[PDB]
């Protein structure tokens, strides 16, 4: 299987500079040429860079020309993107992506056939802010339970329960943002009536951009 | 399935690539884990065909025949006598494809 | 440089139908034009290249066809795992150019939503806000109507939706109604209710709880 | 000269129409033999589809030859016991051009 | 691997009949079409008849049409050839030829990917003979055996069972002035293994069902 | 009906030496033209289908070309076992039909004949008719003189010659040289002889016996 991870993403002040990068695996990365695609948050794709397989030759989108660069480094099968003068159009999930492995890497006008999971880059001036988990208990068949995680910024939130053992049922819905400037989101799950104090219920809830981790327990009052 | 099926296996066994319109390039794909350790995979040469006048004809696309082949993996890695049956997917060559243009 | 138009920007279909998305290009690019899927929050996934060709583990149904200007994409028999916004794209010449996508709905049966309240956690109320939550669960269609009542009088303006995306196996949305207050005005009133109205209800179902029980 | 070695056998398109060298494939069934079922290709015509529907005799179809590993039962009709055997297969056709030239 | 086996070939006289069959394996037979080629001695290839996979349709050189019937019996994997009314002409060696297997049955104009041995068909109103063998004697040593007087051809000849193949030269038989043909196949040998080593020429006429095994040792 | 013609009709080249042979046929028959080689005292053998294309096993020296009216089979690099006829055959219209051949002999150094004689044997004798064989073993050229002599007297008109084809490892010939006279006319004499002159040898080679010793 081919595998591309990207790291990197994060909340970077107006003007200021960040560097994406991508790992690469499952195949000979030194002979195909990369590229860095973007999607705005609610919009479309959008072909940001391509470097050649020996990264003698890059490409830009009109709009990053001069603030980006793309880089590799083919000893560590990686991928790279420096961001600098970062604005609001760049605020996206960055992917990397390879061509296909059954065509010469020769061909420059190649798809892509595969792409890394997408790394979110948040360009404010908005100070990071770690969430607070409060509990959704269930009342007194079918029973529902959940977790508030409020006030944090920027995205993204992450929210497993009893450490991804549990996933039937689970809803964790999109995050708003608040008139206060900061997210907030629910995460529900729906549990037989009859495991309720019986079975212990746990979300575990990750925001990476403030270090904050916190396994909340759900039980009815 | 969910059953380990162990048998006995003997292994003491008893250039178009260059003017099809579609061409290919082999490249040589070594593993010591594996049986065979060398498999020769083919990667298109273009995206076109070649047309009769030699040149690259994009109205027609050179595509990969891939073929599921078994192998067979050491299990436990690096064991010379015990393996497991794997099947995977290569490459063989290439042919010439016309897009569907119709309905 | 080469613009590429989608058509329709969105659509819905039941499971079974035919789907056809068009993709037009300002300009030729011959055979090279590629579909990708992207199912909401995840990486757009290879389906066609180079017109027709299906990458190997793309099911049966999804077709490409077309050529230099008018291209299209079918989805013989649609799945309710076909939820997703499909784009294609050129790569005939330089800088290679997306379509703005086409975001594909499933139209399904009325389900009506499950209703459940939540109070504000103790916790919470420590803080100075409480948050009561008012959840419909996995409903058909996305059109609800959520109203709070704090002691049956009407709110307007101190509450938030979320809706989830479209499932991928039973393809119902589930939603989720935030009132905010602060503690004080929390404190002041008891009955705190949700009423929900959806096409799956005869009639309105009110999910409500007293402060303090 | 024996080299026997202990195998676990539980494992964890419209190209053929749509290319100018089409072809068919044709089952070819052993009881006798791991995998029992091999799908080889024939070649339709001698010469390829030209942009008009129609065969083009001034190009060539021709067989992709692949060597592939079977298993062989032995001694005859053995459920646990086999030889490896290397077997050159049809694959599918291409489309070559003769060479007309020194 | 494709085997063709041809077997019928013997010597017929001028106007009789022979029917020659080709055996085959190695392939699915009811597949394709088969043909038989012939080539007089000292001549080239000549294509004599085609007949397609079921037997349905068949076709002839024109030499040959209204006196050879082509038929096939793909239950028993086998080709047949008829030959009626034989003249000189027909004093040929016949092969039975099949087409290549990764391409379509259905496709008229293939190849011969696969021949068989060959059966030799001698048109004569000449009489069967049988060989006479004596031994070529020795006195780096030669030694052999002298196949006289036979006919028609062909003769072979092996040394010690076919376990000696190494220095044999297996003569072209000549016509001589009696109408019946002679051979020599001689064997070099090491000095050494003379009166160790024991040599037999095998001789084998089968127009004649002569089989001779020939002790050749010094005087 | 399509006359094959090949060029030339015999051909003699050293080992390592490119070969060429041509088919030229009266009517086009496209690339409907393959080339088969011939060994002596075997089956003809599938070289070159379709104009250009080596069947699995053939070397890389053997190659086809042409178009329409004149094809070309090409050794690059003449080897020992390349020794046969090559026939070019058309199979675009009925009757199939096949060059005259093309022979290929291969050029060597010069070897001298090993010479045996051998007496006819006494179970022969009984018969009436006495056969004296001479061997001339693995020479180069192929032309060599062999003369029989009883008691010294030159004879004519009573022998025959058999000569093997090339060998395809040594390119050498071996010869035999058979003198049959009647038992009568073999007692009435004492020496029977024969003289081998050829190219590698510097005096005639003389091998005789003297009857019953
Ligand atoms: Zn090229
Ligand atoms: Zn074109
Ligand atoms: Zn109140
Ligand atoms: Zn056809
Ligand atoms: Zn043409
Ligand atoms: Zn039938």
């Amino acid at each position: 299987e081919v595998q591309l991870v990207e790291s990197g993403g994060g909340l970077v002040q107006p003007g200021g500079s960040l560097r994406l990068s991508c790992a690469a695996s499952g195949f000979t990365f030194s002979d195909y040429n990369m590229a860095w695609v973007r999607q705005a948050p609610g919009k479309g794709l959008e072909w940001v860079a391509t470097i050649t397989y020996e990264g003698r030759n890059t490409y830009y989108r009109d709009s990053v020309k001069g603030r980006f660069t793309i880089s590799r480094d083919n000893a560590k099968n990686s991928l790279y993107l420096q961001m600098n003068s970062l604005r609001a159009e760049d605020t996206a999930v960055y992917y990397c992506a390879s061509p296909p492995q059954y065509y010469e890497g020769s061909i420059y006008r190649l798809w892509f056939a595969h792409w890394g999971q997408g790394t979110l880059v948040t360009v404010s001036s908005a100070s990071t802010k770690g969430p607070s988990v409060f509990p959704l208990a269930p009342s007194s068949g079918t029973a529902a339970l959940g977790c508030l995680v409020k006030d944090y910024f920027p995205e993204p939130v992450t929210v497993s329960w009893n450490s991804g053992a549990l996933t039937s049922g689970v809803h964790t819905f999109p995050a708003v943002l608040q008139s206060s400037g900061l997210y907030s989101l629910s995460s529900v799950v729906t549990v037989p009536s009859s495991s309720l104090g019986t079975q212990t219920y746990i979300c575990n809830v990750n925001h990476k951009p403030s270090n904050t981790k916190v396994d909340k327990k759900v039980e009815p009052k | 399935k969910n059953f380990p099926r162990t048998v006995m296996v003997n292994l003491n066994i008893h250039d178009y690539y260059n003017r099809s319109t579609s061409p290919w390039n082999l490249h040589r794909n070594e593993d010591p884990e594996r049986y065979p350790s060398v498999i020769w995979e083919a990667k298109c040469r273009h995206l076109g065909c070649i047309n009769a006048d030699g040149n690259v004809d994009y109205h027609m696309n050179s595509v990969p025949i891939q073929q599921e082949i078994l192998v067979l993996r050491r299990e436990p890695p690096h064991s010379p006598n015990s393996f497991r049956l794997e099947k995977i997917l290569v490459s063989v060559g290439c042919t010439c494809v016309t897009p569907i243009v119709h309905h | 440089a080469i613009q590429l138009t989608q058509s329709p920007s969105s659509l819905s279909a039941s499971v079974g139908d035919r789907v056809t998305i068009t993709c037009r290009a300002d300009e030729s690019v011959r055979t090279l034009m590629h579909w990708y899927q992207q199912k909401p929050g995840k990486a757009p996934k290879l389906l066609i290249y180079l017109v027709s060709n299906s990458e190997i583990g793309v099911p049966d149904r999804f077709s490409g066809s077309g050529s230099g200007t008018d291209f299209r994409l079918t989805i013989s028999s649609l799945q309710p795992e076909d939820f997703a916004t499909y784009y294609c794209q050129q790569t005939w010449s330089d800088p290679w150019t997306f379509g703005q996508g086409t975001k594909v709905e499933i139209k399904r049966t009325v389900a009506a939503p499950s209703v459940f309240i939540f109070p504000p956690s103790d916790e919470q109320l420590k803080s100075g806000t409480a948050s009561v939550v008012c959840l419909l669960n996995n409903f058909y269609p996305r059109e609800a109507k959520v109203q709070w009542k704090v002691d049956n009088a009407l709110q307007s303006g101190n509450s938030q939706e979320s809706v989830t995306e479209q499932d991928s196996k039973d393809s119902t949305y589930s939603l989720s109604s935030t009132l905010t207050l602060s503690k004080a005005d929390y404190e002041k009133h008891k009955v705190y209710a949700c009423e929900v109205t959806h096409q799956g209800l005869s009639s309105p179902v009110t999910k409500s709880f007293n402060r303090g029980e």
